[PDB]
Formats: C-alpha cells, sequence, structure tokens
C-alpha cells in the first residue's frame, strides 16, 4: 500500500496517466498488520487513489473482492474507464468466508463473474482479453483532455 | 384517506421508526452492554437541536425503517454539525445501499455547509447480499473522507465491532475515538481469520482498544465508557473551526498581566544534573489557561506531547518532547504522531506551540529497518510544509537532527525562544557548547529568556502573528513520504 | 546549575541593555544625540516593546547585537516593527550580522503585514567584511522593493 500509494500521489503530481491491473484478494488480515496498523497505513492507498486526477483506466483480470476491489482503481473511487475479463469476479468477499453467514456456496457464484457488476454500470466493458490493448490506448487517447476540480484547501490530511 | 386519517397514519409509522424499532435495538444491544444509536445521537447533540433526515428511507426488495442507520444534523455547544450513527441490530450494522445513500447524503450536506462530521460507528461494514453494491456506496463515502480532508473536522467515534469499510472510513477522519470493552477495530474479525490465515486470537487481542490505543496508534483516545468517548468529543470541537475558513472560537479568559507563582516556577523546573528528567506538562500547563489541555494520542507514543489548549481564550497547538519517556527521542511512533497532528491543525489554522527537549533519535534495528528515514521525515515536511503561525520554546537538549525536525527558526518557525538551560548543539559529550549562546549569536533563536518569561512571551507572540499570511507552492499537492 | 545559569543570563542581559546604553549615552550625547534604546523608548508604546537578536555576534570586539536594535512593538496601541542603528557600537556600520538581524524584523514585517519604522545613524559600510557588506545593504534594499505599496515604510 504505501509502495503504490506514493507512486499513485506522484504520478498524480506530474499528470501522467495511471494504469491497473487488478486481480486482489482485499487487505491482509492478522495480528501482524493490525497491530502494525494496517488499518490507516494501507488506507494511504485509497487516499491516493480518490485524491488523484489524472486520467485512470482500470483492467479486472481476476480477483475483485471487498476493499482490494474499492481500492484499486474501481469507478466509484474515481476511474474514468473500467473494462473487466471474463475471468472477473466481483464480490464483496469470497466464497468461503462469506458463507459461513448462514455447501450453499457454489450458489455464490452468483458473484463467479463479471456480469452483476456490468449489470450496475460498475464495469464500463466486458471484453475478450485479447483486445485489453486496443481498448486501453483508445480510452488512454480519449482521455487526455481531462480536467477535474479539486479540494479548495491549504492541503488534505492523508493518514500517516 | 381522510387528512385527519393520513396525518395520524403518519404518526403511525413515526412511532414505529423512532419508538418500537428502538426499543426491540435497546433489547438486542443489551445483550453486548451498548447504547442505541439514537441514544448516542441524544448524548452528543445539544438536547433539543437533532434534525433527523431519512427517516422514513427503506431497502428495495423484513425491510425496517432506516435500512440501519440514524442521520441527521444537530449542534454541540451550540455550533452546527452533522451526524450518523449505525444500528447494529439491524444485520450487524453492515451498509446497503439504502443505508449508503443516507450516509452520502449527509456527508453531502456537511461539505455543502462547512460543517463537522461526527460518525458514530457499530457496524460489521459492507453488506455482502448486496454485493457491489454495498462496496460502491462505502467507496463514495471514503472519496467524502478524502474530499473532505482539512476542509472539514471529521470524527469518527467506534462503539462496537468494527470491520472491513466500517473502519476504513474512520482511518480517513481526522480523529478516531474508541470505547472500553465494547469496541474493536479489524480489517475482517477473528473467526475469518482462523478461517481464512488461519490464526487463533481473541477479538481484544486481534484489535481491541488497547491494541489500537498503544501499539497501531489507530486511536486517538479510548473512553472508558460511551459518555465519556463523548464528551471528549464535545471538548475537542469546542477547540476546532468548523471549517478551513472559518474562524476558530474565541473564549474569554483570566490571564495574569504579570508574573505569577506559576510563571516563576519554571525558573526551577530544569533539574541540576543531565541525568534527571522533568515532566514536561509541568512546563506546558505553566503556559496554557487554566493550566488545561486536551492530549491527543495520549497512550501512544508517550515520549512526545501533542494537545490543544488556549493562550488568551485562543486554540493553540502543543507538541512537546517528553523527558519522562525514552528520554524524550524521536522514534517513528512520536514521528507519524506529531506529523499528522501538526498537518491537522495547519489545514485549520491552528498556530503550533512547541517545546523542545530532544536529544536525537532512538537507536537501533528496529528503528532503522522499520523505515526511521521515510517516516521520520513526515515531521520534518509537516513543520516545513505548515504556514500557521509556529512558536518555539527550547528548554534543553537541542542536539542535531533533532534540534532541527522541532520547530528550529530554519524549518520554518516564526519565533524560537531557548532557556539558559537550552543545549543548541550538533551532538552533546567541553561545556562552554552547553548553552543556547552560539545559536543566538547566528541569529537562529530570536530571545534567550528566563523561563518565567516564558508564558509572556508565548502570549505576545502568537498575538504579533494573527495576521500572518504565507504563499504556498504552486501544485496539486505535494509528495509526502508514505 | 540551572540557577547558575539563568544568573549568568542576567548578567549578559546587562552587558548587552544595561551597561551598553550608558557608553553609548556618553558618546552621543556628547554629539547632541540620543540613543538607539532611548529612541526606541520615545518611539514605542511604554513596556511593549519585544527585542529580537539581543545577543546576535559577528563571527570573526564581538559586542551582542552588532550594532543595531531591532524588535517590534506599538504606537498607540497597534502593531509596528523597529530596527535602531548604535552609533557607538562598531560605528553602526553595516555587517552579516547587523544586516541578518535587520532582514529579520524586515522578513516579519511582510509575514504579518505591519509597518516598519528604520532610525538610521550610521557610519557606513563594515569595510573589514569587503563585499558581504554590499550584499547586505542589497539584501534590504531588495526587501524594501517588493514591500513598496504593502507596507508603510518610515
Ligand atoms: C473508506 C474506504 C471504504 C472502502 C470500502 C470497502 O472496501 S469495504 C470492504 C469490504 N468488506 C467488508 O467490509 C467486510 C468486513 N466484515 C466482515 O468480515 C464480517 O462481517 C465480520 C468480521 C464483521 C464478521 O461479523 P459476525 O457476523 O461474525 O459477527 P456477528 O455474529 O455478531 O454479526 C451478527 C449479525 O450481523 C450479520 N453480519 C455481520 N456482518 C455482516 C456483513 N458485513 N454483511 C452482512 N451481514 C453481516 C451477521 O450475518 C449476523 O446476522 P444474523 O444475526 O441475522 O445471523
Amino acid at each position: 500500500s504505501e509502495k503504490a500509494a506514493r507512486f499513485i500521489r506522484f504520478c498524480d503530481s506530474f499528470n501522467i496517466p495511471v494504469l491497473t491491473f487488478m486481480d486482489v484478494p482485499g487487505y491482509l488480515p492478522g495480528v501482524g498488520q493490525e497491530h502494525q496498523g494496517i488499518i490507516r497505513r494501507g488506507i494511504k492507498l485509497f487516499y491516493a487513489y480518490a485524491e488523484s486526477t489524472v486520467p485512470k483506466i482500470t483492467v479486472i483480470t481476476r480477483k475483485a473482492y471487498g476493499g482490494g476491489y474499492a481500492v484499486m482503481g474501481s469507478r466509484q473511487i474515481g476511474a474514468d474507464r473500467v473494462m473487466a475479463w471474463p475471468t472477473a469476479e466481483i464480490a464483496v468477499m469470497g466464497a468461503n468466508s462469506a458463507v459461513p453467514i448462514l455447501l450453499v456456496d457454489d450458489y455464490r457464484r452468483r458473484f463467479g463473474n463479471p456480469y452483476e457488476a456490468a449489470a450496475h454500470g460498475y464495469v464500463d466493458m466486458v471484453i475478450s482479453p485479447s483486445r485489453t490493448r486496443y481498448e486501453v490506448a483508445r480510452a488512454l487517447a480519449s482521455l487526455r483532455n481531462k480536467r477535474q476540480a479539486r479540494p479548495a484547501r491549504k492541503h488534505g490530511n492523508i493518514p500517516l | 384517506t381522510s387528512t385527519a386519517d393520513r396525518i395520524a397514519d403518519l404518526a403511525a409509522r413515526h412511532e414505529e421508526a423512532v419508538v418500537l424499532a428502538e426499543k426491540k435495538a435497546a433489547d438486542r444491544q443489551h445483550l453486548k452492554g451498548k447504547l442505541t444509536a439514537r441514544a448516542r445521537i441524544d448524548l452528543l447533540l445539544d438536547p433539543g437541536s437533532f434534525v433527523e433526515l431519512d427517516e422514513f428511507v427503506r431497502h428495495r426488495t423484513p425491510r425496517p425503517y432506516g435500512d440501519g442507520v440514524v442521520t441527521g444534523h444537530g449542534t454541540i455547544d451550540g455550533r452546527q454539525v452533522c451526524v450518523f450513527s449505525h444500528d447494529f441490530t439491524t444485520l450487524g450494522g453492515s451498509m446497503g445501499e439504502a443505508f449508503g445513500s443516507k450516509v452520502v447524503k449527509i456527508y453531502d450536506f456537511a461539505m455543502s455547509v462547512g460543517c463537522p462530521v461526527i460518525g458514530i460507528n457499530d457496524s460489521g461494514g459492507a453488506r455482502i447480499q448486496e454485493g457491489v453494491m454495498s462496496i460502491a456506496y462505502y467507496t463514495e463515502l471514503g472519496v467524502r473522507n478524502v474530499h473532505s480532508s482539512g476542509v472539514i473536522p471529521q470524527i469518527s467515534l467506534i462503539m462496537g465491532p468494527c470491520a472491513g469499510g466500517s473502519v476504513y472510513s474512520p482511518a480517513l477522519t481526522d480523529f478516531t475515538v474508541m470505547v472500553k470493552d465494547i469496541s474493536y477495530m479489524f480489517v475482517t474479525g477473528p473467526e475469518v481469520v482462523s478461517a481464512v490465515m488461519g490464526e487463533q486470537v481473541t477479538a481484544e487481542q486481534l484489535g481491541g482498544p488497547a491494541v489500537h490505543a498503544e501499539v497501531s496508534g489507530n486511536a486517538h483516545y479510548v473512553g472508558d465508557d460511551e459518555q465519556d468517548a463523548i464528551s471528549w468529543v464535545q471538548t475537542l470541537l469546542g477547540y476546532l473551526p468548523p471549517n478551513n475558513l472559518d474562524p476558530a472560537p474565541v473564549y474569554d479568559h483570566d490571564c495574569a498581566p504579570g508574573i505569577t507563582e506559576a510563571d516563576l516556577a519554571l525558573d526551577t523546573v530544569i533539574p541540576d544534573s543531565e541525568q534527571q528528567v522533568y515532566d514536561m506538562a509541568d512546563v506546558i500547563t505553566a503556559v496554557l489557561d487554566d493550566g488545561d489541555y486536551l492530549e491527543i494520542h495520549p497512550d501512544f507514543a508517550r515520549n512526545i506531547i501533542c494537545a490543544l489548549g488556549r493562550v488568551e481564550g485562543h486554540s493553540v497547538a502543543v507538541v512537546a518532547n517528553q523527558p519522562r519517556h525514552l528520554a524524550g527521542v524521536l522514534d517513528i511512533d512520536a514521528s507519524e504522531k506529531a506529523a499528522r497532528f501538526i498537518r491537522f491543525c495547519d489545514s485549520f489554522n491552528i498556530p503550533v506551540l512547541t517545546f523542545m527537549d530532544v536529544p536525537g533519535y532512538l537507536p537501533g534495528v528496529g528503528q532503522e529497518h522499520q523505515g526511521i528515514i521515510r517516516r521520520g521525515i513526515k515531521l520534518f515536511y509537516a513543520y516545513a510544509e505548515s504556514t500557521v503561525p509556529k512558536i518555539t520554546v527550547i528548554t534543553r537538549k537541542a542536539y542535531g537532527g533533532g534540534y532541527a525536525v522541532m520547530g528550529s527558526r530554519q524549518i520554518g518557525a516564526d519565533r524560537v525562544m531557548a532557556w539558559p538551560t537550552a543545549e543548541i548543539a550538533v551532538m552533546g559529550a567541553r561545556r562552554r557548547f552547553g548553552n543556547p549562546y552560539e545559536a543566538a549569536a547566528h541569529g537562529y533563536v530570536d530571545m534567550v529568556i528566563s523561563p518565567s518569561r516564558t508564558r509572556y512571551e508565548v502570549a505576545r507572540a502568537l498575538a504579533s502573528l494573527r495576521n500572518k499570511r504565507q504563499a504556498r507552492p504552486a501544485r496539486k499537492h505535494g509528495n509526502i513520504p508514505l
């Protein structure tokens, strides 16, 4: 998170578009990461994406769960174009952790695909992987004149 | 049908939304020793000031009113604030689309008029039943935290088990306040940790108030009970402006125009012996009105102090090295605790008052491999970027990089005064260098004063600097190390 | 000893502010002139003067303050910045320490937006310091120019 966060804020400061290739199970839980502050330090990546105003294209190759999906250049966090491969899995959780809240599991493959997210317009395209380059290139071309306003402030108060 | 029928029908829906639902939720949260969402709002807000919004919102597809959250605005000590409060009894407090809509609306209002947002959390995070949609709304909320950052004060009360987005949004707000025994914070709960990683940990070991108040740093304060937490938040708001444009409150004061006994005591507070320590709070209290201050992160990085007080009725931010813990050295934790504090205060135009007694940085493999260079430099960045008035009082040790960082003149402090016990040098030990007079010769300190004049000089410096204005770099934002 | 260190500060304070004022009055009254401090007390409201860089010294006699009294105070309740040359000490000549002290209070006045009164009484440039004395004259001039029409200058 800290590696990618400062990378993104840097690129946003010098107007380099950010292209995200996403396949994320989520944030890493467990006592090691909590006592070291994963809650506020992993969220630095969220701040970085939402703060940025450069064009942002996202390709979802496979896993897209929970906070990982939110942070990794989702549409709601400010991505201009979100395209998904058919192998994309967009859900709040994996089926192994969501269903011990009722093998009524592979009916949780309601979510094992991108088509619910596509139904709500949370992804813009469901493409064959071979068209990725094509679709990235034109998306980047379409976004070069993007302009976005920024909050009126001395500076924000990013978690430290 | 009739007009009277429709008005009686509205009264009936309102009894079900506010009375019946509340009694049901009180019964189920009694199982856990907790108050209800509405009870918490009534403890927080001025009596009779609460205006509830979206009372009759329901999920689309049992569809209770509110979908598990109570939103609205009110006043705290006469000034307007916006509030939302999770209902853990409805689906574990998880956010669905109706839930998220209510929160998104209340945040949009607070951004629109520029008042603080108090979020009262008691939630499992994102509602699994709604899939992508719940994640979408929590992201909208987090985006609004980010666009609010440094624009309106944001305060989170953690008052139950909290996971996922229910800890992610608080982390983006300015202050997180937990409550003893009843609250927790983790990415995901202990049973998911067991099924996935799989470690066998108790909730208190994984993310209890003590873990976050003393180890991770995620909690700025832990209240003994809910009302203690809520009372802390009310006191905190009493120091802060509503937004980053309008001024902080000014209270009247009983400060003494001459020199008192408490001022004279500062002349004897520093021990004669260098390996004897003292309590920096004994210095802090002699300067601040009524000797009072609200301390941020009191149980975390106790080798530095961060507090808000008042000088002549004006809000003042205090950063001070505490010699009673780890000799008052700087480590990673003290650096990041004071760094974020200073940046918050600079965002909201609170002047920073620094008491320096710093022998240097904590040495060791633990510090160096855990990133003391890029994490400790955050305090340097915080000071150098700030434009608020900065006054620094140097009481004793002031060596090397520690001297540089703690609000020296060169890093941008507007006023630096030194006590005769101050030792400003590259390193210690020949004690013709054990004083502030080489620094005073170069002008690096502006004044060498008897300690008892501290309160008098600080008060006059702050007043001299109320109209300070300083230009900022032309940029979208900086690139502070993370 | 802490009490010793405070006592020592009291001693140096009196060689910088009190005794130097006696010697400076003795030599300037001979010429029908007041001293830098007495002029500051005539200018500012009683008890409002806050003196800065009292113990500044030049680098290479190294008197405290290097020949200029600087600080801020009030005139009829409103804030002003002030500097006052001490013609007795080192001729009131422009050195690097001297110029630093005046630059500091000019930066302060530009920072907080208050007028600056400068009381001039000077034999010119400290020649031993060479081009540095020029460098600091120029620095002050530039601050006069960036202040021009922004804060009043007397
Ligand atoms: C600011 C940045 C925002 C970013 C946005 C994001 O990325 S959001 C990240 C995405 N993922 C998350 O937020 C999920 C994190 N939450 C979790 O992992 C889990 O919910 C948990 C750790 C709280 C486990 O809670 P438990 O159910 O074991 O606790 P408990 O048994 O007391 O809960 C009682 C009731 O609440 C239900 N419940 C609890 N959490 C729920 C949830 N998240 N969604 C739906 N239902 C939930 C349970 O079904 C149960 O219902 P019944 O009593 O009726 O049986």
